[PDB]
């Protein structure tokens, strides 16, 4: 389940 | 949704460029609607392997062995294993650690019935368990005969009078078994309808494939947060260097079956280990690795697109390393684990912190600032499950501390020191204090999960505040004659 | 057999008239023809009961209770219990130490099946042990119903959920017992070849009279010298006062059935103590008593003719005594124990010594000096088996320690002090170190048991020698910058 | 047998 366990969804807006 | 915008966000400080470490800044609280132990600690360290608590050991001779490994994976964390030993030494270390909590266990101790009881004595002297079955031949895929436990070998003053293991055992017909092709729940049903402690698993051809014990259940009832894999094997880790002979270090533990492994270095960016991660991925693609060390974003990107999936960050920053004083590299570790984490979000790779932890609040701030887990060395050194034994110095109970950057590889320069620190006891009264304090932190900042604190940081809707050199001088204890320092 | 007579024998030593202690004389070596494990070490204290190990706790209020008692006596030692407070309290402690290993268990706890699982839980929470029997009435002399061990209770969410015990126990038809009027040999034998864990004993009328478990067996082989009584319970002793309610202090523990009693004193040679000895012996000819405090032969002789069978020697000798400085009595105890042991050997009465012991060397030569046994008090103070707690002062883990004639007891004087010492750890890792020390010292002397070290002093075949101030300031470490002292 | 267990045999001999 590890991928969304950091933040879960945002991953963008640089 | 007014939310008056006082405070200061993350990029709102870390582009100021100061050398921020942990006790330089501060977290700010928020609006809660819940309770203290309600927030979980579910975190992760690989692309796949997850942990319901973020506290992991350090790979160092002062700290880690099956003492710390069993203690930490048993309390739900994960240990690594420092590699400065013979490869067979960490092979027997791992054959100590991923045992002792098995599930549908494969190939236990089993023999021929034509043996004697001192074989069982030396077996449990090499093993510490005495729940052994017997078959007709001695292989695992053999026709089952019977089983031997502690209560049949406990009184024997007539020890080894050619004691053949046929007349003195449990017989065949008075043994409940299970047919194979069986999952765990009905096996538990069989055991607590049997109440006998052990349960073999055979086929319809009476051929042994597996057995279970009972103490699996007792430790599971004792240790609800438990850090367990799919096959009910306990999680285990190990350190590997990068000089070329370590291929013969990792291969034998690979057929032993360690499931995570760190590639330890002071500065882990090199041509050597990228050739080595290319060396391991084609060998062991299912296996997962943790890469390090790394201080900032450039070597971060080159080792992730080399193909690492996990990221060990922090250099010159421990309680021990004087590497910044003597190699002039490294950085303030808080800004380090900030910036490598917001690079690490771009690939979903986990970031584990390193050193500089005085206390619970430091791993609190590091977790809040976006580290995936944190591995720590000092306040989980000086336990009764750190290797070696204690001594005294003016009567203070204390155990030595040593890190491989110091002068103890076995013409050289030292990166660290050798020192000592007083004992704090077992983790079993200590790491619950850790997890409880940090979920107490996570609640009174205002979030239900570590995932919520990291998304609520990348949202920037939490805010921080840098505080001056004369501003932590009252953040601690002050303005009194004397006091006492107790935590719990 | 030429064998020159160089040295000093005991009576030509001590008749110099100087106040020798342990730290100012020493022992010569001799011939050796065996190894250290090939020694025997069995001593005694009274005319009946003997001890495998010649060391005993001293009954002072902040050094010994249940923990010391069962732990050290479990190591073949023997503990004494103080008389600081109300007699029912000490009756409870001598009660709880009279069990923890028993013969045929007369009057254990037992229940009637209209109880619940929570009832057994709360019984365990104030017992710790839960191999419970169950009868029809709940009384001891009752008809059997079943048996419940720990294997039966550890897995239920239902602690009271219509948890009347009848639907959950084993039904008693496949439950073997023994008929009453039987000895242990065949009892334990049909236990182990029955191999079921616990073994009750009823009569022909199915009335519960006894029960025995596994725990005899592993307590037996895990403590191969263990100081068993005739019914293989452990031994115990307790201290008493002299104020007239001492009779009420002794009779209820006589109903509890202690195995020996120490008459405490400041000094023994009174009408009070001989009159209470005559109060004892007509009332309890079967029970044994030791005497003190007495440091010369005159007080020795008018105590032993009263019929005391053992002897506590040495006043003004402890770590905590200051009665030289305030009350000007006593003597150096090494000069005591020689002449009072030389008087006590005339009547076959053994003697236990006190005070001033730093180390295994003091007690080693002390029992070689003529004492049968020796009651060390401070060098086993402040263990984890000790009453009180760990605490801290000046950064050292630490436990307080008084003297049971201080002003801290409850128009008076004071002759005891209150202080503290470091932790010494578990006694099961401590007193085997001690008995190893005694057997290396006797190995140095060269006798396979202690009784002929006492005879071999009484033969005077070994010699002795003075030490002077320079000899003892040599005696430890010297001329050295900085060191550590690690006993083991 | 404690008399044997301290010295045995000689047992005083002035
Ligand atoms: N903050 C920290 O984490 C910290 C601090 C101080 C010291 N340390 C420890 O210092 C240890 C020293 O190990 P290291 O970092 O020097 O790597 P290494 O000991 O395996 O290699 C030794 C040096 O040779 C070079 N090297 C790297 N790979 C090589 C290879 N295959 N063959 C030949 N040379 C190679 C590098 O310059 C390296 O410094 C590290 O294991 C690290 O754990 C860590
Ligand atoms: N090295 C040692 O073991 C040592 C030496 C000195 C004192 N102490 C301890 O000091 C403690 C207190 O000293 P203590 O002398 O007051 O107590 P105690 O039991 O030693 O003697 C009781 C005191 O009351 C008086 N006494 C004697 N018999 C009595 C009786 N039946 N009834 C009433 N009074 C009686 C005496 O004056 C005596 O001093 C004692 O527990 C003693 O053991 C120990
Ligand atoms: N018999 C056996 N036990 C194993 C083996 N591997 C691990 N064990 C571990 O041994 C641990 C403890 O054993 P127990 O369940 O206490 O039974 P035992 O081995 O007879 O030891 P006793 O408590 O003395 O009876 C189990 O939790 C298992 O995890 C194995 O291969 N064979
Ligand atoms: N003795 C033992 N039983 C386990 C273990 N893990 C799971 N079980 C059992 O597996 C059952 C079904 O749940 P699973 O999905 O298979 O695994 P799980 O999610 O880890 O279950 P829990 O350990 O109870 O949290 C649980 O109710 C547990 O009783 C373990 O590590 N040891
Ligand atoms: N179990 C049990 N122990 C008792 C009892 N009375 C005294 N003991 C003492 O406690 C010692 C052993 O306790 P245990 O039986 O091992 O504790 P437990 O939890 O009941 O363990 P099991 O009986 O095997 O289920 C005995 O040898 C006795 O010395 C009793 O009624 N039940
Ligand atoms: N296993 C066991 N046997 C005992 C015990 N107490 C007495 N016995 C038996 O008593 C029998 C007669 O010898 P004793 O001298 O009376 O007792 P014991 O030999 O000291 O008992 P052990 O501890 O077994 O050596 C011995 O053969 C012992 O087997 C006990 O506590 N445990
Ligand atoms: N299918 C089975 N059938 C019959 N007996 C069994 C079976 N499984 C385990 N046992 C019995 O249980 C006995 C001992 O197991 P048990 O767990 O109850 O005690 P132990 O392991 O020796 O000691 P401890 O319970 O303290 O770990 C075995 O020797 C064996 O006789
Ligand atoms: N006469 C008997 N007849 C039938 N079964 C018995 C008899 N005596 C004991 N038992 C059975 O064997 C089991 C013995 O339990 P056991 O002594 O192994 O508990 P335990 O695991 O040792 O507890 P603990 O770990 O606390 O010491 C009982 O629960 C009971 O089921
Ligand atoms: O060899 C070493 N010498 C000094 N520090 C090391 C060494 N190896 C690793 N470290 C790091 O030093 C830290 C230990 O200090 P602590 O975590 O503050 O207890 C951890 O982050 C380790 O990863
Ligand atoms: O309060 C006291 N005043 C004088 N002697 C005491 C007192 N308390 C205990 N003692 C003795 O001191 C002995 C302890 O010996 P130690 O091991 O040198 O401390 C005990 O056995 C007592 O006989």
């Amino acid at each position: 389940m590890a991928d969304y366990l950091i933040s879960g969804g945002t991953s963008y807006v640089p | 949704s007014y939310v008056p915008d006082d405070g200061l966000t993350a990029q709102q400080l870390f582009n100021c460029g100061d050398g921020l470490t942990y006790n330089d800044f501060l977290i700010l609280p928020g609006y809660i609607d819940f309770t203290a132990d309600q927030v979980d600690l579910t975190s992760a360290l690989t692309k796949k392997i997850t942990l319901k608590t973020p506290l992991v050991s350090s790979p160092m001779d002062t700290v880690t062995e099956a003492g710390m490994a069993i203690a930490m994976a048993l309390t739900g964390g994960i240990g690594f294993i420092h590699h400065n030993c013979t490869p067979e030494f960490q092979a027997n270390e791992v054959r100590k650690v991923k045992k002792y909590e098995q599930g549908f266990i494969t190939d236990p101790v089993v023999l021929s019935p034509k043996d004697r009881v001192r074989d069982v004595f030396e077996a449990k002297a090499r093993h510490g368990f005495c729940g052994i079955p017997i078959t007709d031949t001695g292989r695992m895929g053999s026709r089952l005969v019977g089983i031997i436990s502690s209560r049949d070998i406990d009184f024997l003053k007539e020890e080894e009078h050619d004691c053949f293991l046929e007349e003195i055992m449990t017989k065949r017909e008075d043994l409940v078994v299970a047919p194979a092709g069986i999952t765990l729940k009905e096996a538990n049903e069989i055991l607590q309808r049997s109440k006998k402690g052990k349960l073999p698993i055979v086929n319809e051809d009476d051929e042994l494939v597996a057995i279970i014990a009972r103490t699996d259940l007792k430790k599971n009832r004792d240790y609800p947060l438990a850090s367990k894999d799919a096959k009910k094997q306990l999680l285990c880790g190990a350190a590997i260097g990068t000089h070329e002979d370590d291929k013969y270090r990792l291969d034998l533990l690979a057929q032993a079956g360690v499931d995570v492994v760190v590639l330890d270095s002071s500065q882990g960016n090199s041509i050597f280990q990228i050739n080595m991660i290319k060396y391991i991925k084609d060998k062991y693609p299912n296996l997962q690795v943790i890469g390090g060390n790394v201080v900032t974003a450039a070597q971060a990107k080159n080792l992730i697109d080399a193909g690492v999936d996990a990221l060990r960050v922090g250099m010159g920053s421990g309680s021990i390393c004087i590497t910044q004083e003597v190699l002039a590299c490294g950085r303030p570790q808080a800004t380090a684990v900030y910036k490598v984490s917001e690079y690490a979000r771009r690939f979903g790779v986990p970031v584990i912190a390193d050193g500089g932890i005085q206390n619970v609040g430091h791993i609190a701030k590091a977790l809040a600032l976006g580290a995936s887990t944190v591995m720590m060395g000092s306040l989980l050194a000086a336990t009764t499950e750190a290797p070696g034994e204690y001594f005294f110095s003016d009567g203070i109970r204390l155990k030595k501390y040593r890190g491989m950057g110091s002068l103890d590889a076995m013409i050289k320069v030292a990166q660290g020191v050798s020192g000592a620190v007083q004992d704090k006891g077992s983790i079993h009264k200590f790491v619950p204090y850790l997890i409880a304090g940090i979920q107490h932190s996570c609640q009174d900042i205002g979030a239900k999960s570590l995932t919520q604190v990291r998304a609520m940081m990348y949202s920037g809707e939490l805010k921080f505040e840098k505080r001056t050199s004369s501003a932590q001088v009252e953040g601690g204890v002050h303005s009194l004659h004397s006091y006492e320092k107790r935590l719990f």
